[PDB]
C-alpha cells in the first residue's frame, strides 16, 4: 500500500525542503539585485554660479 | 541617557559595579578577562602621560573609560573562574565531585558517580563530556533569570527611596506596593521555585522532578491543577498568588 | 560534606563582614566605598551560591566514551 | 581488544526449541550490527542471522527463515537467538560475532564481513 | 511579466494533471491523507522549530532597519532623540526573544522514537502540533515586528519635531507590541498537550 | 535498508550544512556592499572618519563567522548510514542560523548605510549608530544559539 | 480503528488554529500601522487632537481579540488521547479561515478609513462623529467572521 | 618604532602560553592527552612545543632592543 | 463510508461555508474603504452633508449580511456523514454569493467614491448616485438568490 | 542496484562539479563587469591611477579560482558506482563554494565600482577601499573552507 | 534493457551536447552586441582607431569556440547503448562550459562597451581595457578546463 512507485515519500520530502530553500534563495537574490550605488556623492560636480 | 531629577537617586552608584559585573556574566573567560585587564591596567598606570597628549575619539573613549575596562576585566576573571574556563580549557584546581567507573576498555561508554560537590565553580569533570551542554545550559539559564530578577527588584526599591524622600505618600499606596506584589507574586515566586528545586534530593526521595516551565504556564492557563507537586499545598497557594496578581 | 546550610553559612559571614565594613568605611568619599564594596560582595556571593546549589543534587551525570582507560 | 561470550548448547532432540545467548564488552554494543555464524563439521562458515543496531531490522538465511528469531538488548550488551523445530541439519558450532556499524548492506552481507567472533558453543541434534 | 506567467503555468499544469487522474478513474491516487501519514514526523517538527526562530528574526530585523534608518535620519538635526527612542528598537528586538524562547521549549520534545512506535497516533500528533505552532509563533512575530517597526519610525520623526508628541505616540507602539505576545500565548497552547516523541 | 536509516537520509545533513554558510554569506555580502558604498560616499569629503566609520563592515563579517561555525559543527556529524532523525536535526540547525543570519546581514547593511552618512553631519550620532547596530548583530547570534541547541541532540542515544 | 478518525485529522485542526491567529494579527497590524501614520501625520500641526483620536487604533486592536478567542477554542479541543474525527478537522479549518480573512478584510478597511479620517479631521472638527460611524461599519465585518467561527466550532465537536 | 611593540607583546605571550602547554603535555595531564583523539606521546609533542617556545623567546629578546633604542 | 459518502465529503461543504464569508468580506471592506475616502474628502468643505452621503457605506455593509446568511444556512446543514453531492452543492452556494458579492463590492466602491465627490458640487446628482448604487447593489442580490436556490436542493431527494 | 549505490547517484556529483564553477564564474563576471565600468569611467581623466585601480578586478578574479579548485577536486571523485552519500556531499561542496562565491562577487563588484570612483577625488580613500574589499573577499574563502571540509569527508568509510 | 543503461540515458547526452554551444553562443552574441554598439558610436569622430577597437569582439568570438570544441567532443561520445553515468558527465561538461561561457560573454560585453568609449578619449587607456578583458576572458577558459576533465572521465572505465 505505497504512496507511489515514483513519487515516494522520500522523494517528496527532499523536494519540498528544496523548494523552501530555493524560495529563500530567490528572495535573497531579489533584494541583492536592487543595490544601487549613490553616484552623486562620489563624482565631483561644479558650476560657476555658486559661491 | 538622561539627566536625573533634582535630588533623585543617582543611577551612578549602582552602575559602578553592576555594569561591569553584568558584562562579566556574559564575557566569562579567565584568559580573555586577563588580557583585557592588562590593556586597561596599562592605560591606568600611564594616565599622566596619556592625559596630556591629544587623542582621536576612537582612542579617547577608551582612555575616558579606563577605570570601567579595568573593573570590566577584573570581574571577567572572577566569573571565568566560576565557569571554570580559561582559553576554552578547564582548570583542575580541586578534587572532583564525580568518580568514574573502576575499569573500562578503549571506546567504551562510561558514566560518572556522584561523590561530592565541587567547592568553587563548575566541576572540571564536565569537560569534553558528551552531555555537557545539557547541564551548563540549565545552569546558565537559571543563573540569568535569578540575577535578572534580583537586579530588577533591587533597583525597583530605589522607587521607594524616592517616594519617602519627597514625602509622596500617595505613590507608596498607589504605585510601589501594587507593583511590588504584582511582580514578586509571579517572577519572585518563580525565582523561589528555581532555588528550591536545587535543595530537594529528588532521586533519593524517588519523587518525579517537576518541570518548572510547565508549572509556570499551568498556574495561569489551568489554575488549581498540578501534574507533579514541587511541595505540599502547591495548588492552594498558587491560586492565591494568581488572585493577588489579578487584584 | 555539603548541604544547603553550607550556603547559609557563607551568607551569614558575608552579611557580617559587609555590615562591619559599612561601619569602618573611610570618611573620604564614604558613599563610593560604602556602595561599591558592599554591593560587590553581595553580587559576587550570588554567583558562587547559584553555581554551588546547582551541583548539590544533580539530575544528570557526566557521560563520555573518549577517555583512555588509564585516564 | 573486544570480548564476546556465547552461552547455551548441548544435545537436543529433533523438534527441540533451544535458545542461544551471547554477551559482549569492550565496544559500544549499540553502535554495531550483530551476527551469528555456524560451522558444521568440515564445512565453511555459514551465515545464520544478523540484526541491526536498533533491533528493528533482521535477516534470516533460508535454512532457518521461519524456525529462528534473533533479538537484542542494548541495555545489557547481550544478544539472543531463539530456535524452535530444531533438526539434525542444525548440528554445528555457533559463533557470536560483531558486525559492521549500524546495519548490513547487501554487499557487506554477501561478503560475509564481520570484525571478530567468540569461541562458539556446540549444538547437536 | 515573467513571474506571473510562471504562476499561471503552474496553475494550468496542476489543473490538467488533476483532471487527467480524475477522468481516467485513478483520482484516488493523489491522496493527500496518505502523504501526511507516511512523511516522517521529525520533518514537520524541525521545520516548525527552524521557521519559528527564522521568521521571528526576520520580523525583528525588518522592524529594526525601518526604525533605525528613521532615527539616524531624523537625528541629524536633533541628536537628543537617539537615546530616548531606543525603546522602539527594543520593542522590535523582543519578538526575537519570544521566538527564541519557543525554540527552547519545543527542543525539549525531540526525543528519539522506537521504530515499532514510529508512526503511531501520539507521534503524528506531536509532529503536526510543533509544525503549526512554530509557524504561528514565527509568522505572528514577523507581522508584529514589521508593524512595530513602522510605528517606531513615525514616533522618532515626531519626537524630532516636538518632545510632547513622543509619549502620545508610544501608546500606538505598545498596542502593536501586544500582537507578538498573543502569538506566543497561542503557540504555548497549541503545543501544550503534545507529548515527547515516544 | 533500514526504516530509521533510509539511504536518502544524508541529503538533509549535506544541504543543511551548505545552507548554513550560503545564506549567511549572502547576508554578509549585502551588509558589506550597502554600507561599503556609504563609507565611500562620505570619506571623499571627510577622510578622517574612514577607520572610525568602518564598524558596520566589521559587524557584517561576524555574521559569516556564525555561519562558518555552525557549518563546521554539523559537518563533523555526517555519515553514510546516519539516521533520518539526525538528518532533520542537521537541517534545522543549518536553516535556523542561515535564515537568521540572512536577515541580520540585511539589517546591518541598511542601518549602516544610513549610519555612516549621519555620522558625517552630526558627530554625536556615531554612538547612536553603534547602539542600533548591535541589536541587528545579535539577531544572528540568536540563530546560532538555536543551531547549537539542536546540534547538541544530533547523536544523543540515536540508534539505527 | 474508526474510519471517520484517521490519524492525519489533527493536521487540519491545527491548520485552522494557525490560520485564525496569524491572519487576525495581519488584519490588526495593518489597521494600527495605517492609523499610526495618520495620527503621526497631524502631530506637528495639531497636537491637541491625538489622545481623543486614537479610536482607530483601539478598534484595530479588537481584531486581534477575535482571533485569540477562536484560536483558544480550537486549541482546547485538540488532544492526542481523543478520537478527533476528520469531520471535526475540516470544521476547525473553516473556523480559522472565517475569522482570519474576516479580520484581515476588516483591518484593511479600518486602516484606510482611519488614516484619511484623522488626517483630515484636523481641517474640520465637525468630522469626527462621521469617522466613528464609518469605522463601526468597518468593524462589524470582523465580528461576522467570529460569529460563524463559533457556530462551526459548536457543531464540529457534536 | 611601532612595529616592534606588536612583535614583542605577541612573542611575550608566545613564550608563556607555549611553555605552559608543553609542561602539561610533559606531565600527561588529562586535559591534553586524556582522550583517544589526543596525540599519543606527551613528551614528544612537549619537546616539539618547547622548541616553538624558544623560537618566540628569540623574537622577544631581539625586539626588546628595538623598543629600547 | 459508502461510495456516495466518502469520509472527506465535508471538506467541500466546509470550504463553501468559509468561501461565503471570505469573498463577501473583501467586497464589503473595499466598498467601505474607498467610499470612506470619498466621504472624508468632501466633508471638509461640506460637513452638513455627511449623514446624507454616507449611504454608500450602508450599501457596502449589506453585502456582508448576504455572506453571513448563506454561511450560517450551509453551516447548519453540514454533517459527519453527508453525501458527496451535498458537499458540491454547498461549495457552489458558497462561491456563488462569495464572488458575486465581491463583484458588487468593487462596483459600490468606485461608484460611491465618484458619486459622493460629485454630490458635494451638484445637489441634483444625489438621486443619480442612489440609482446607480441600486444597480450595483442588485448584483449581490442575484448571487444570494442563486445561493439560496442551490442550498435548498443540497439535501432534497438525497440518499446516503 | 545496491540501494546504497543507485544508478542515479553520480547525477548529484556531476551537478555538484558543474555548480562549483558555474556560480563562481557568475560572481567573478559580475565583479569584473561592475568594477570594470568604474575603472574606465575614472581613468579617462586620471590615467596615472590605472594600474592602482586594477585591484578590484584581480580580487574578483580570485573568486573564480576557488571554484576551479573545488570543481577539480570533486571531479576526480566521480565514478560509475559511487555511493549516494558521496553524491550528496559533492553536491553540498559545489553549492557551498558556488553560491558563497556568488555573494562575494556582488560585494566586490559594488564596492569596487564605488571605491575607484571615490578614490579619484580623495587619494586617502584607496586604503579604505582595499580594507573593505578584503572583508568581502574573505566571504568566498569561508565558502572554500566549508567545501574542502565536506569533500575530505565525501569518501571515508563508504561501503560502495 | 540493462540496469546501468536505461534506454533514456542518451537524453542527458544530447542535451549536454546542445547546451554546450547554445549557452556559449548566447554569451558570445551578447558580448558582440554590446561591444558592437560601442564601436559604432565611439569611432564616428575618430575612425583611425576602428581596427584597434575590434579586439573585444574578437574575444567575444573566441568564447564561442570553447563551446564548439566541447560540443564536438561530446558529439563523438554519444551512442545508443551508453551507460547512464556517461550521460550525466556529458551534461556536466555541457553546462560547465555553457553557463561559464555565458558569464564571460556578459562581462566582455559590458567592459567592451565602457572601454571602447573611454579609449577614444584617453589613448593610454587601451592597455587597461585589454588587461581587464583578459581577466573576463579567463572565466571562459576555466569552464573549458573543467569540461575537458569531466569529459576525460566520461567513459575511461565505465561498464554496462
Amino acid at each position: 500500500d505505497i504512496l507511489s512507485s515514483i513519487w515516494t515519500e522520500g522523494l517528496l520530502m527532499c523536494l519540498i525542503v528544496s523548494a523552501l530553500l530555493l524560495f529563500i534563495l530567490i528572495v535573497a537574490l531579489s533584494w541583492i539585485s536592487n543595490l544601487d550605488i549613490t553616484y552623486g556623492a562620489l563624482e565631483k560636480s561644479t558650476n560657476p554660479i555658486k559661491k | 541617557y538622561g539627566i536625573a531629577q533634582y535630588r533623585e537617586i543617582n543611577a551612578g552608584l549602582p552602575t559602578i559595579v553592576t555594569f561591569p559585573f553584568m558584562f562579566a556574566i556574559m564575557f566569562g573567560d579567565m584568559g580573555h578577562g586577563f588580557l583585557m585587564t592588562l590593556a586597561a591596567l596599562s592605560l591606568v598606570l600611564n594616565e599622566k602621560k596619556i592625559n596630556k597628549m591629544k587623542r582621536g575619539e576612537i582612542f579617547d573613549m577608551a582612555f575616558t573609560g579606563r577605570y570601567i575596562i579595568l573593573l570590566m576585566g577584573v570581574f571577567s576573571m572572577y566569573t571565568g573562574f566560576l565557569y571554570n574556563d580559561i582559553f576554552s580549557k578547564t582548570m583542575t584546581i580541586f578534587k572532583s565531585g564525580w568518580k568514574w567507573p573502576d575499569h573500562w576498555k578503549k571506546g567504551e561508554s562510561i558514566t560518572a558517580t556522584s561523590v561530592g560537590t565541587y567547592p568553587i565553580g563548575l566541576d572540571w569533570a564536565w569537560h569534553g563530556t558528551e552531555n555537557a551542554l545539557l547541564f551548563s545550559n540549565s545552569y546558565k539559564m537559571k543563573l540569568s533569570i535569578l540575577m535578572g530578577f534580583i537586579h530588577m527588584t533591587y533597583s525597583y526599591f530605589f522607587s521607594l527611596a524616592n517616594h519617602l524622600y519627597f514625602n509622596s505618600m500617595i505613590d507608596i499606596i498607589g504605585n510601589f506596593i501594587p507593583g511590588l506584589l504584582f511582580m514578586q507574586g509571579i517572577f519572585g515566586y518563580l525565582s523561589v521555585c528555581i532555588v528550591y528545586k536545587w535543595a530537594v534530593d529528588w532521586v533519593k526521595d524517588g519523587k518525579p522532578a517537576p518541570g518548572l516551565l510547565n508549572m509556570l504556564i499551568n498556574m495561569f492557563l489551568s489554575p488549581g491543577t498540578i501534574d507533579d507537586e514541587l511541595y505540599p499545598h502547591q495548588a492552594k497557594v498558587q491560586v492565591f498568588l494568581l488572585l493577588m496578581a489579578l487584584v | 560534606m555539603s548541604s544547603f546550610y553550607t550556603v547559609v553559612g557563607v551568607f551569614i559571614v558575608v552579611s557580617a563582614m559587609s555590615v562591619l565594613f559599612w561601619i569602618m568605611a573611610p570618611k573620604n568619599n564614604q558613599a563610593v566605598w560604602r556602595s561599591t564594596v558592599i554591593l560587590t560582595l553581595a553580587m559576587m556571593f550570588l554567583m558562587w551560591a547559584i553555581t554551588f546549589l546547582c551541583q548539590l543534587h544533580p539530575l544528570v551525570a557526566p557521560r563520555r566514551s573518549d577517555l583512555r582507560p588509564e585516564f | 581488544q573486544v570480548q564476546l561470550q556465547e552461552s547455551g548448547g548441548g544435545l537436543v532432540q529433533p523438534g527441540g526449541s533451544l535458545r542461544l545467548s551471547c554477551v559482549a564488552s569492550g565496544f559500544t554494543f549499540s553502535r554495531y550490527a550483530m551476527t551469528w555464524v555456524r560451522q558444521a563439521p568440515g564445512k565453511g562458515l555459514e551465515w545464520v542471522s544478523d540484526i541491526s543496531s536498533g533491533g528493528s531490522s533482521t535477516f534470516y538465511t533460508d535454512s532457518v527463515k521461519g524456525r529462528f528469531t534473533i533479538s537484542r538488548d542494548n541495555a545489557k550488551n547481550t544478544l539472543y537467538l531463539q530456535m524452535n523445530s530444531l533438526k539434525p541439519d542444525d548440528t554445528a558450532i555457533y559463533f557470536c560475532a560483531k558486525g559492521v556499524p549500524s546495519y548490513y548492506s547487501d554487499y557487506e552481507r554477501r561478503s560475509k564481513r564481520y570484525d571478530s567472533r567468540g569461541q562458539g558453543t556446540q549444538v547437536t541434534v | 511579466s515573467f513571474s506571473h506567467f510562471l504562476y499561471y503555468l503552474v496553475l494550468i499544469v496542476v489543473i490538467v494533471y488533476g483532471l487527467y487522474k480524475l477522468f481516467t478513474g485513478h483520482g484516488s491516487d493523489i491522496n493527500f491523507g496518505k502523504f501526511l501519514l507516511r512523511t516522517s514526523p521529525y520533518m514537520w517538527a524541525n521545520l516548525g522549530i527552524a521557521l519559528c526562530v527564522g521568521l521571528s528574526v526576520v520580523g525583528a530585523a525588518w522592524g529594526i532597519f525601518i526604525t533605525g534608518s528613521s532615527m539616524i535620519g531624523a537625528g541629524v538635526r536633533a541628536p537628543r532623540i537617539t537615546t530616548k527612542n531606543l525603546i522602539s528598537i527594543i520593542f522590535c528586538e523582543v519578538v526575537a526573544i519570544y521566538g527564541l524562547i519557543i525554540a527552547i521549549v519545543f527542543s525539549s520534545k525531540l526525543t528519539v522514537a522506537t521504530a515499532e512506535n514510529m508512526y503511531s497516533k501520539s507521534n503524528l500528533y506531536t509532529g503536526y502540533s510543533l509544525f503549526w505552532a512554530g509557524i504561528t509563533v514565527g509568522a505572528s512575530n514577523l507581522i508584529c515586528g514589521i508593524a512595530v517597526g513602522i510605528t517606531g519610525a513615525t514616533a522618532a520623526i515626531s519626537d524630532a519635531a516636538d518632545s510632547a508628541l513622543f509619549v502620545k505616540i508610544l501608546v500606538i507602539e505598545i498596542f502593536g507590541s501586544i500582537l507578538g505576545l498573543l502569538g506566543l500565548i497561542v503557540g504555548l497552547l497549541m503545543a501544550g498537550k503534545a507529548s515527547e516523541f515516544q | 535498508m533500514t526504516e530509521l536509516c533510509p539511504v536518502y537520509a544524508p541529503f538533509f545533513g549535506a544541504i543543511g550544512c551548505a545552507s548554513a554558510i550560503i545564506f549567511t554569506s549572502l547576508g554578509a555580502a549585502y551588509g558589506t556592499a550597502k554600507s561599503g558604498v556609504g563609507i565611500c560616499a562620505t570619506c571623499v569629503l571627510r577622510p578622517d572618519l574612514l577607520f572610525k566609520n568602518i564598524v558596520p563592515v566589521i559587524m557584517a563579517g561576524i555574521i559569516a563567522i556564525y555561519g562558518l561555525v555552525v557549518s563546521v559543527l554539523v559537518c563533523y556529524s555526517l555519515g553514510q548510514k546516519q539516521a533520518l532523525y539526525t538528518g532533520f536535526i542537521q537541517l534545522g540547525a543549518g536553516l535556523s542560523v542561515g535564515l537568521s543570519g540572512l536577515a541580520a546581514g540585511f539589517a546591518i547593511g541598511i542601518v549602516g548605510d544610513a549610519g555612516v552618512r549621519g555620522s558625517s553631519q552630526q558627530p554625536r550620532l556615531f554612538v547612536g549608530m553603534i547602539l542600533i547596530l548591535i541589536f541587528a548583530e545579535v539577531l544572528g547570534l540568536y540563530g546560532l544559539i538555536v543551531a547549537l541547541l539542536l546540534n547538541s541532540r544530533a547523536t544523543q542515544d540515536v540508534v539505527c | 480503528s474508526n474510519i471517520y478518525a484517521p490519524l492525519y485529522a489533527p493536521f487540519f485542526g491545527f491548520a485552522g488554529c494557525a490560520a485564525a491567529m496569524v491572519l487576525s494579527c495581519l488584519g490588526a497590524a495593518i489597521g494600527t500601522a495605517k492609523s499610526g501614520i495618520g495620527i503621526a501625520g497631524i502631530g506637528t500641526f495639531k497636537p491637541e487632537l491625538i489622545m481623543k483620536s486614537l479610536i482607530p487604533v483601539v478598534m484595530s486592536g479588537i481584531l486581534a481579540i477575535y482571533g485569540l478567542v477562536v484560536a483558544v477554542l480550537i486549541a482546547g479541543n485538540l488532544s492526542p488521547t481523543e478520537d478527533y474525527t476528520l469531520f471535526n478537522g475540516f470544521m476547525h479549518l473553516s473556523c480559522g479561515l472565517c475569522v482570519g480573512f474576516a479580520c484581515l478584510s476588516s483591518g484593511y478597511a479600518i486602516g484606510m478609513v482611519g488614516d484619511v479620517g484623522v488626517r483630515k479631521y484636523m481641517h474640520q472638527p465637525r468630522l469626527f462623529v462621521g469617522i466613528v460611524l464609518i469605522l463601526i461599519f468597518s468593524e462589524v465585518l470582523g465580528l461576522y467572521g467570529m460569529i460563524v467561527a463559533l457556530i462551526l466550532n459548536t457543531r464540529g465537536s457534536e | 618604532t611601532g612595529k616592534a611593540w606588536c612583535c614583542t607583546v605577541l612573542s611575550a605571550f608566545g613564550v608563556v602560553i607555549l611553555s605552559v602547554i608543553a609542561h602539561l603535555f610533559n606531565t600527561n595531564h588529562e586535559s591534553f592527552v586524556g582522550s583517544i583523539n589526543d596525540p599519543e606521546d606527551g613528551p614528544a609533542v612537549a619537546h616539539t612545543v618547547y622548541l616553538a617556545a624558544l623560537v618566540y623567546l628569540v623574537f622577544f629578546v631581539f625586539c626588546g632592543f628595538q623598543v629600547y633604542l
